[PDB]
RNA sequence: UCCCCCGUGCCCAUAGCGGCGUGGAACCACCCGUUCCCAUUCCGAACACGGAAGUGAAACGCGCCAGCGCCGAUGGUACUGGGCGGGCGACCGCCUGGGAGAGUAGGUCGGUGCGGGGG
RNA sequence: AGAGCGCAAGGGUAGAAGGGGGCCUGACUGCGAGGCCUGCAAGCCGAGCAGGGGCGAAAGCCGGGCCUAGUGAACCGGUGGU
């Protein structure tokens, strides 16, 4: 045939879940676009990687129209 | 028509059916209650009954209820009724599929042709007093090639058609035979 | 037709969606067993129908072969099947209504439909219309 | 500037535009 | 294409890629050297 | 220069002629001209960007306003076009300079046309605006004979607070448009 | 439009929402992340005259004096739907003057 | 406290689409004008400044209808963690805990913050 | 939002990542908390510190391009430098 070809698995998804402590920089979610959005103490980078901006717990916001966000609710 | 209803609570919906009682439910803007007619009976009732004529339903509450079958879930795999929706009427206008009696033999069917009958019934907004045991259809001037729509109905007094005013009701399609066994063979 | 080439086999689960109610003509023919029915099978019945009752009513065929059917040519294992020898089939679960006639007598249809189920690779029952629908 | 339309047929409209010397003919007057 | 930038009156290169026939014969973009800071960069 | 015939024509003549005809209730609801767009389908000057300057500077003295262009978005392969590049002149005129263009239209442009017959009455866009074609733009005053290098065509457009063609029909007749009955 | 507002909010704190009417020029200092305004140095519908630019500048010193007596200091400026240039401009401009 | 307006966030179409109505004192819009700051691949359409008079027509604000849209049970089923049964087989069935989609009944012309002006 | 987003497909997307402009070269140097991914080697994301810059009034944004391909250990050797 002319098939049987493919690209190695990219292991993407939500890396931290709601209610996990995390340090600064922790990748929070790896993603195909903005399947999720940044938000509170949560930056994002070239690939759309979301990541903690300060240690603290993670939470997930649904906002319909506006899309889904992820934040760290800091504390120490 | 009339059929003896019963009340239902905990009983295993499935264990019921083995007994013979087709479970169901009566509900309307104010009412919603678990029940279960009897199957052998519901058959006979609903055979003629269906969802045109109303059915008043008797509970051991003596209460005669002004309801008709909103919908019935048939079980796939050899037809049978699963359970029954019973819309309690009151008096305010209510929508419902009222029949259609197509009367007269059209120009089509005569010179060979076929009774195509898109809607063997139609949905109309109406109050319970008007249970128009049917509607007439002047199907006779119809020809193979022609079709009577919705905007062409003998509407009884006080009744308003709920469907789109342009839906087709029936039509007259050609027969079908062997001027299409030769031609349908090689040509394709 | 269209779409793309060849397609998985899949299984034939419970009779689920596979089934319903007469929905045009007077009488119906319904599937008891699950099956891939071939176009050459449909069409085999279709004709057997009319040819039986000439200048006849209207036969509605409500099953339709969108499944392309593969088949390697007497060799061994290299790639997917050339396929398509039996061309296409219709996935048909227990209870599906295949054909129904209209414009006919009870004994016209109780025949036509009878013959057809013969042409089919499956066990079938015939149907009326009782009342069973959805309305109010 | 004040554009005079001395359109040939008998008329001279003092309209606005470019060049007061607007030679014309067969306008609305005829 | 292999393009290696150069500092004026000094010695320091940079990572680059000029384009073949494409409109680009001479390039003069700024940057930032180690010794001192910021100085005009010619191709060569 | 905020004044002219058509400046007042609309007012001390057409303003009340409309209040009678249709009878409003408020000073603004009354149909007004307010936007004259002038367009050119120059797929021709695809090649010569020179002839692009002529239709432009000509447009200048006829429209009494600086001209503008617009290249296409998904250009016709077939008729020598592809992407963002081509040409289509366009020049919206508003305020008073709009009027000073219109006065030249129904009192100079129309009266000297090769067998002008009357503005096609079907040209109303169901709503309250007008669009009509012209071949020779030399029927304009400033345009001299020995100057035009080719018969470039174009089409004008006039936006009106009109909400229906009847209302627009009346509003153009009243200002002065030579309708083909 | 209002793209800007999104861009500002991201920064963190203390938006100065300069609204401006054809005769007026209000101005809130909204602390988002709770949905409350801190100061509200309006203008035409407050007290001050009728000259616009000089008005804006004056209402600038409005929020200014009103602010420090509370704590504010982040110039964070909602250059709202109006492009910073004139009335809006002077506004924050005075808020800077002191 | 209450009522209307203005700026602005929160809920995310039960906010919306479309239709009738209404408010100009205030507030806001449209509005007068293009000298100044400032502006258009052309235009004071948009941005901008200075601002009589006029207007609530457009816009927007508030209401009122359910045609579209949107939300949408209950009952039942499909499916199905776990446990099993029949038959010779594609498959079919029970026990147990979970349980839809679609469809009916139905709802819906919003809910609510903080601040500001006005009786 | 079915367009567009250089190119496949996909996920994303106008409350722009898309079209147009004005100024510009951060297609920076020195680094790098902390993670994703993973047998190894490799690949990936990255706040922030310093230096000196760019656009912006400013909050701020810039360590190339909506993203995910556009590649090759080590040896040996070429050129330029301290
Ligand atoms: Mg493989
Ligand atoms: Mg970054
Ligand atoms: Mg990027
Ligand atoms: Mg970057
Ligand atoms: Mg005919
Ligand atoms: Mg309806
Ligand atoms: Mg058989
Ligand atoms: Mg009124
Ligand atoms: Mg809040
Ligand atoms: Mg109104
Ligand atoms: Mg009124
Ligand atoms: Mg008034
Ligand atoms: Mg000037
Ligand atoms: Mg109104
Ligand atoms: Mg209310
Ligand atoms: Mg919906
Ligand atoms: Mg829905
Ligand atoms: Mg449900
Ligand atoms: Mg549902
Ligand atoms: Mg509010
Ligand atoms: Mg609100
Ligand atoms: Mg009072
Ligand atoms: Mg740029
Ligand atoms: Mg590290
Ligand atoms: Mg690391
Ligand atoms: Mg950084
Ligand atoms: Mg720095
Ligand atoms: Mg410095
Ligand atoms: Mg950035
Ligand atoms: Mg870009
Ligand atoms: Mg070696
Ligand atoms: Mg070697
Ligand atoms: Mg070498």
């Amino acid at each position: 045939t002319k098939n049987g070809r493919d690209s190695q698995a990219k292991r993407l998804g939500v890396k931290r879940y709601e209610g996990q402590v995390v340090r600064a920089g922790n990748i929070l979610v790896r993603q195909r676009g903005t399947r999720f959005k940044p938000g509170k103490n949560v930056g994002m980078g070239r690939d759309f990687t979301l990541f903690a901006l300060v240690d603290g717990v993670v939470e997930f916001q649904d906002r319909g129209r506006l899309g889904r966000y992820v934040h760290v609710r800091p504390l120490a | 028509y009339r059929l003896k209803a019963y009340y239902r609570e905990g009983e295993k919906p499935s264990a019921l059916r083995r007994a013979g009682k087709l479970p169901g439910v009566m509900y309307n803007r104010h009412l919603n209650r678990k029940v279960y007619v009897d199957l052998v009976e519901f058959d006979k009732v609903f055979r003629q009954a269906s969802i045109h004529h109303v059915i008043v339903l008797e509970l051991p509450d003596g209460q005669s209820l002004p309801t008709l079958v909103r919908q019935v879930n048939l079980d796939k795999r050899r037809r049978r009724p699963e359970h029954v929706d019973f819309f309690v009427l009151s008096d305010e206008p209510v929508e419902m599929y009222v029949p259609l009696r197509f009367v007269g033999t059209p120009a089509g069917v005569r010179a060979g042709g076929v009774l195509q009958e898109i809607h063997r019934d139609i949905l109309v907004k109406v109050s319970p007093r008007n249970i128009p045991e049917f509607i007439e259809v002047d199907v006779s001037g119809l020809e193979i090639g022609d079709s009577l729509h919705a905007s062409d109905l003998k509407l009884p007094p006080g009744v308003e058609l709920a469907v789109s005013p342009e839906e087709t009701i029936a039509a007259v399609v050609p027969p079908e035979d062997v001027e299409k066994l030769a031609e349908e063979a090689a040509a394709e | 037709r269209m779409k793309y080439r060849k397609q998985q086999r899949g299984r034939l689960k419970g009779a689920t969606k596979g089934g319903d109610y007469v929905a045009f003509g007077d009488f119906g023919l319904v599937a008891l067993e699950p099956a891939w029915i071939t176009a050459q099978q449909i069409e085999a019945a279709r004709v057997a129908m009319v040819r039986h009752f000439r200048r006849g009513g209207k036969i509605f065929i409500r099953i339709f072969p969108d499944k392309p059917y593969t088949k390697k040519p007497l060799e061994v294992r290299m790639g997917k099947g050339k396929g398509n020898v039996e061309g296409y089939v219709a996935v048909v679960k227990p209870g599906r209504v295949m054909f129904e006639v209209a414009g006919v007598t009870e004994e016209q249809a109780m025949e036509a439909l009878r013959i057809a189920g013969h042409k089919l690779p499956i066990k079938t029952k015939i149907v009326r219309r009782d009342a069973y629908d959805e309305a109010q | 500037v004040p554009a005079r339309i001395i359109c040939g047929c008998g008329n001279v409209i003092e309209t606005y535009s470019t060049k007061p010397e607007i030679y014309v003919e067969v306008c609305s007057k005829c | 294409l292999l393009l290696e930038c150069t500092e004026c009156k000094r010695r320091n290169y940079a990572t680059e890629k000029n384009k073949r026939n494409t409109p680009n014969k001479l390039e003069l973009r700024k940057y930032c050297p180690w010794c001192r800071k910021h100085t005009v960069h010619r191709e060569v | 220069p905020l004044d002219l015939a058509l400046k007042r024509k609309y007012y001390e003549e057409v303003r009340p002629e409309l209040i009678r005809r249709f009878g409003y209730q408020n000073v603004w609801e009354v149909p007004r001209l307010e936007k004259v767009v002038i367009n050119q389908g120059l797929g021709e000057a695809k090649e010569d960007a020179r002839i692009l300057e002529k239709a432009a500077q000509e447009l200048a003295l006829i429209t009494g306003q600086k001209p503008a262009v617009t290249r296409a978005k998904k250009s016709i392969s077939n008729f020598k076009l592809r992407k963002g590049m081509p040409i289509g002149l366009r020049v919206t005129l508003r305020r008073d300079r709009m009027w000073i263009f219109l006065e030249k239209l129904l009192n100079v442009a129309l009266p000297r046309i090769r067998d002008f017959r009357g503005l096609n009455p079907n040209s109303f866009d169901g709503r309250g605006n007008y669009n009509l074609g012209l071949r020779e733009q030399l029927i304009f005053p400033e345009i001299t004979y020995d100057m035009v290098d080719a018969l470039r065509g174009m089409d004008i457009a006039v936006v009106t607070t009109a909400e229906t063609d009847e209302e627009a029909r009346a509003l153009l007749e009243l200002l002065g448009f030579p309708f083909r009955k | 439009k209002f793209r800007v507002r999104n861009r500002i909010k991201r920064t963190g704190r203390l938006r100065l929402s300069v609204f401006r009417s054809l005769k007026h020029i209000y101005a809130q200092i909204i602390d988002d992340e709770k949905g409350v305004t801190l100061v509200s140095a309006s203008s035409l519908a407050l007290k001050l005259k009728g000259n616009k630019t000089e008005v804006a500048r004056q209402v600038g010193r409005a929020l200014a004096e009103k602010a420090l007596a509370l704590g504010i200091k982040q110039v964070a400026f909602d250059r709202g739907p109006y492009k910073y240039h004139g009335r809006v401009k002077a506004l924050a401009e005075g808020a800077r003057e002191g």
